[PDB]
């Protein structure tokens, strides 16, 4: 029995919030915190979440619950179809936490932190190539970005962005075609680009725009947030918020002891323990999330920003990629371990995207060992009965699986897949014989040109809030970890965001074709959709998961003091 | 979220 969104998104607390209070929040992470306050230089969900009280890496725009931009946040955005432009207007009273002004240059500077390769960002995308002049800036052909202009100068509040083509997602946060954050140029301008990611000024001592500012950061561990007096909006109720990492093994005990009021990111396997805690209300919602299995198919040319699908491997054969997908027992694993919160995915577009997900698309959600065996046969991988593995030209079908650390069942689940692959005559071993630590895995995946010492890996994403996956899979994106490059897929991705896709009927058809083609080519295999849950101590007032709730850090409080 | 971010699980 899969649980449905029949969780509550809000804890509607009838007790009044006090003036002051010290809220304690944790993110479940077995890896150390990676503090990076600049959105362009940060790749991980853990810190993006922990940065929330500080403004979420200085996000600019408010949205509704469907992620559509609305007016009244730190900035407004207006589109003009026929000029092919966006105009971003920063609030007159938008300030940094040192009291300095947020200006137009701070918005343009975000684009430089990603597009100028001297900063070492991993967030270049083909989506950004759609801004006039930005590709030429990115390659060093131009020293400025011609498509970004300032109607009232660099120290004004207005920025105009010129596009090559408009994209249907532009009405929605997470679209990727224009950026949504500011970076404090006056604070950071003297830091050499290569040094910016490791500077105290982007790690332990940042400037921020949110309702709280990080008074202290303990590297790898925690943030002490206090109210930011220069915040333009609603003054917070709380005196402080501490935000800390907590290990998977210590999470449940930290709720029993009231150490944390809220823990974010808790694994499906712990839900049975958490649901029984009388001092807590458990909130939940469909996760803006996908997990997937990647195949290593090439390398990344960083100088020229292109994934090159040139790796010599049996995984270049579609039948082999498909077989390895069909062999997994994802449903069996989810049924045993996930407490009904993980559902085997049929495609890469998760159910939260209700219009553009396709429930009738068939993927690898059902194990089919017979089909897997047939595919390998027909591709010439014949079973050596003496060994129980398949061969070609005396070469064994042997692969390396870079499985990751996780919860108490991670090694068991990885081994369960290795055993399923043995049933289809594929020999699979763990990378260096053990599960990979997360921060190490991220480095291994993102560092150009890519490694050649793995074949299969698992990734999972806190997805951008607009369903287009250009920024996961486009030919120029370092986030395409397996480095596939396929003209059919590139056309599919582009068609989803075409002018014709301003019509939602046409865009739906485009999303369906993309979902089908990705499953057929099998460069990646969708793994799981999830429901997320969040325990909240009963003393917390004004907590809600509603995606349309824009002022929660200012509104949230406590009804009694912590012991 | 406003961007794609890598999750530990």
């Amino acid at each position: 029995k899969l649980k449905a969104g029949n969780f509550d998104v809000a804890y509607q607390n009838p007790d009044k919030a006090i003036k002051g209070g010290n809220l304690k929040v944790a993110y479940q992470s077995d890896s150390p915190m990676k503090a990076q306050w600049l959105s362009g230089l940060s790749n991980d969900a853990t810190f993006a979440t922990m940065s929330g009280p500080g403004g979420g890496q200085d996000g600019l725009f408010f949205t509704d619950s469907g992620f559509k931009f609305i007016k009244g946040g730190a900035a407004d955005v207006a589109l003009d179809k026929e000029s092919k432009t966006a105009t971003i207007t920063l609030r007159k009273d938008l300030k940094w936490s040192d009291g300095s002004e947020v200006t137009a240059k701070d918005y343009e500077f975000t684009y430089e932190t990603i597009a100028n390769p001297a900063y070492g960002s991993d967030r270049w995308t083909d989506s950004l190539a759609n801004i006039v002049g930005l590709s030429d800036y990115h390659t060093g052909k131009a020293k400025t970005i011609s498509g970004i202009t300032f109607p009232d100068g660099e120290n004004g509040k207005v920025i105009k962005v010129q596009f090559k083509e408009m994209k249907p997602g532009m009405t929605q946060s997470g679209n990727g075609y224009f950026l949504e954050t500011v970076a404090p140029y006056q604070y950071l301008k003297d830091v050499a680009p290569k040094d910016l990611a490791s500077s105290p000024k982007t790690t332990t001592k940042p400037l921020v725009t949110g309702p709280f500012k990080p008074e202290n950061v303990v590297a790898g561990e925690s943030i002490k947030y206090v109210p930011n007096p220069y915040y333009w909006g609603e003054k917070p109720k709380l005196n402080s918020i501490t935000y800390e990492v907590v290990s998977t093994a210590k999470s449940v005990a930290a709720l029993s002891s009231s150490k944390y009021d809220i823990i974010n990111g808790m694994v499906s396997s712990q839900y049975k323990q958490v649901k029984n805690l009388k001092g807590y209300k458990v909130l939940g919602q469909q996760a803006m999330y996908i997990s997937l299995m990647y195949y290593n198919l090439g390398h990344y040319d960083a100088k020229n920003s292109i994934n090159v699908q040139d790796r010599k491997t049996p995984l270049q054969d579609q039948n082999v990629r498909q077989a390895i997908g069909y062999a997994r027992n994802v449903a069996e694993v989810d049924n045993k371990f996930s407490n009904g919160l993980s559902t085997p995915a049929n495609s890469l577009i998760p159910p939260i995207f209700k219009q553009f997900t396709s429930s009738s698309v068939k993927g690898y959600e059902k194990q089919d060992l017979d089909k897997a065996n047939k595919l390998l046969d027909e591709d010439g991988w014949k079973l050596n009965k003496s060994t129980g593995y398949r061969e070609k030209d005396g070469k064994e079908l042997s692969l390396v699986y870079a499985a990751r650390v996780g919860d108490a069942n991670a090694e068991t689940i990885a081994q369960n897949y290795i055993q399923q692959w043995k049933k289809i005559g594929v020999k699979v071993s763990l990378y260096n014989g053990k599960l990979m630590e997360f921060n190490s895995w991220v480095d291994h995946m993102t560092t150009p040109p890519g490694a050649n010492d793995w074949d299969i890996t698992d990734g999972s994403w806190s997805l951008a809030s607009e369903p287009s996956q250009q920024d996961l899979f486009s030919a120029a994106a370092p986030y395409n970890f397996g480095h596939f490059n396929d003209s059919e897929i590139t056309k599919d991705l582009n068609d989803i965001d075409s002018a014709k896709s301003e019509n939602p009927t046409y865009r739906k058809a485009a999303f369906v074709k993309y979902q089908e083609d990705m499953n057929k080519k099998a460069y990646v295999i969708p793994t799981n959709f999830m429901l997320n849950y969040t325990p909240v101590n009963k003393r917390v007032v004004g907590m809600t998961l509603d995606y349309g709730a824009m002022n929660t850090w200012s509104e949230i409080g406590v009804s009694s003091a912590k012991l | 979220s406003l961007s794609q971010s890598l999750s530990q699980s």
